[PDB]
């Protein structure tokens, strides 16, 4: 069993696809648009992983997976995973209001206000498998 | 005929994890008036309650509730409301969504009035809860560890403070027989910037 | 959108000042290029003093324009009707709007100061509060004293007269001080002018920060 | 010097002169009604004044002189006299206020508001003398 499949307008890497979407939207329409695509927003968990997505990602900035059930403090992914891998930019996560992340054309994190409408996200999903031979 | 939309209690929302938004609109002949909801989104709204009540002036005060997602509503989602009458010209159309910008946890202090010549078996309960931000606030009164009911007190409406943040006084008249139950009246404000739980909270005496 | 209000004269220049005056405040939505013309008008038929008219421009493009009308003390206190009259342009017929004083029953106010203590984060500074309570009628006029004079308006904040549990009314006042204020002299005075404060219409209270 | 002279319209008593006026009228408005006359309005100070007052008082009610300026507590006459002679009637002076003094048919002294209106009120000015023979 291999994981590599894909549907149609959807990029793989590893065990995921991942789909570059466009237009501007706010974080929580970023995430109902990827339940839509039924996939989540974007999750990312190694370096190797993270170094694919800025090859693909927006230069404007796009909308991750990242944010806080303000009854935490604590920032997690939409799949309810935790952050292990961490890519943020100098001086990030803020406590500037004291949010929502994004990821910029670096391919670094910083936080965002959950109002503010960005050009792009990246959605995710478990990749299909191809039976043995 | 005015409408205004109210935005959850911070109360509902981070303790009781059941918020809800009201629409309130306030006029009258056949009052076959709809109240519609709609999400920015798209997506479909859960099923609200109507009530219509005639008031003590002859006017029609007609409200919608709305429960909206406890996840849904802190991640930035904007709920409308839509009221059309046969007496209205053109649709009034109102929108919510969860104020994006800086926090600071409220600053609470509870206060009590000392002994008025001709009022022995009662006496003034107030509290000062300050500097925070948003101005969201909900503003509880304690006794024996039970919330005393909405009514026995009165919050001011959040001004804004000499400086970035807003404050609210809240006044809680008392009887002699609930001071010497228990000499111990608790003041909560539930706020979205509060440390740790949406919580802070000040006791007061009369007479400690 | 044109909404006109009449206000009473303030305690405090009624009964203290002993020089009172009226406000008519005209709010317009749509500015129109004209007049709004505020005209006064005495019950009695009697002459009005003259008044003094200011026109504001609100962040919001909407003119503000009110007129400051000076009463007698004997004439406002024994019963007098003062009227307004707004002949706005984009109206047919004009505004009106009277004021006389409140007859009816009365209560002197019952005051309350209090000083917060010392919030982590807030040493040079410290928040004094005010509860002025069961008075009728609702026109009360706050006050705040530091060294025998009267602190600017600016300063505090007083809420809205609100209806008591009872049949009196109630207004909280907040103050924030400086540490070189209470270092300088630690007494801070709510002063509150009421219709029924006995005696000379003032009830005063003083507060220290830290006593 | 004998003092009974009045002008027209004008009914004497001893040192003084009185109109006994008509209409519905507020206290202040009986007030202005006075000083239009060259008068004031009647300021009662012997049981003999007020015996003659009772005669010519409207059964409906008078206003008469008395009153407070608030920074007071107490009654003074609008001619700045202080209360030496007192025709109260039972339960009077109230405070269902905590006013303005009114003539029963009576002659007897009632509280009202201020702003109550009579169908009568009182003048009074003092009465002009003849020169010794």
């Amino acid at each position: 069993f291999v994981c590599n499949t894909c549907p149609e307008k959807w990029i793989n890497f590893q065990r995921k696809c991942y789909y570059f979407g466009k237009g501007t939207k706010q974080w929580v329409h970023a995430r109902y648009a990827c339940d839509d695509m039924e996939g989540q927003l974007v999750s990312i968990h190694s370096p190797e992983e993270q170094d694919f997505l800025t090859k693909h990602a927006s230069h404007t900035g796009s909308w991750i997976g990242l944010r806080n059930l303000d009854l935490k403090g604590e920032f997690i992914w939409v799949d309810g995973s935790h952050v292990d891998y961490s890519n943020w930019a100098p001086g990030e996560p803020t406590s500037r209001s004291q949010d929502c992340v994004m990821m910029r054309g670096s391919g670094r994190w910083n936080d965002a206000f959950c109002d503010r409408k960005l050009g792009a996200w990246v959605c995710d999903r478990l990749a299909t498998c191809t039976p043995p031979a | 005929v005015s409408a205004y939309l109210s935005r959850p209690s911070p109360f509902d929302l981070f303790i009781r994890k059941s918020p809800t938004i009201t629409c309130l609109v306030v006029d009258p002949s056949k009052g076959t008036v709809q109240l519609t909801w709609s999400r920015a989104s798209g997506k479909p709204v859960q099923h609200s309650t109507r009530k219509e009540e005639k008031q003590r002036n002859g006017t029609l005060t007609v409200t919608s509730t709305l429960p909206v997602g406890t996840r849904d509503w802190i991640e930035g989602e904007t709920y409308q409301c839509r009221v059309t009458h046969p007496h209205l010209p053109r649709a009034l159309m109102r929108s919510t969504t969860k104020t994006s910008g800086p926090r600071a946890a409220p600053e609470v202090y509870a206060f009590a009035t000392p002994e008025w010549p001709g009022s022995r078996d009662k006496r003034t309960l107030a509290c000062l809860i300050q500097n925070f931000m948003p101005e969201d606030i909900s503003v509880q009164w304690l006794h024996n560890e039970v919330q005393l009911p909405d009514a026995r007190h009165s919050t001011t409406q959040p001004r804004k403070t000499k400086g970035s943040g807003f404050f609210v006084f809240s006044r809680l008249e008392v009887t002699r027989a609930e001071w010497e139950q228990k000499d111990e009246f608790i003041c909560r404000a539930v706020h979205e910037a509060a440390s740790p739980s949406q919580t802070v909270q000040r006791a007061v005496s009369v007479n400690p």
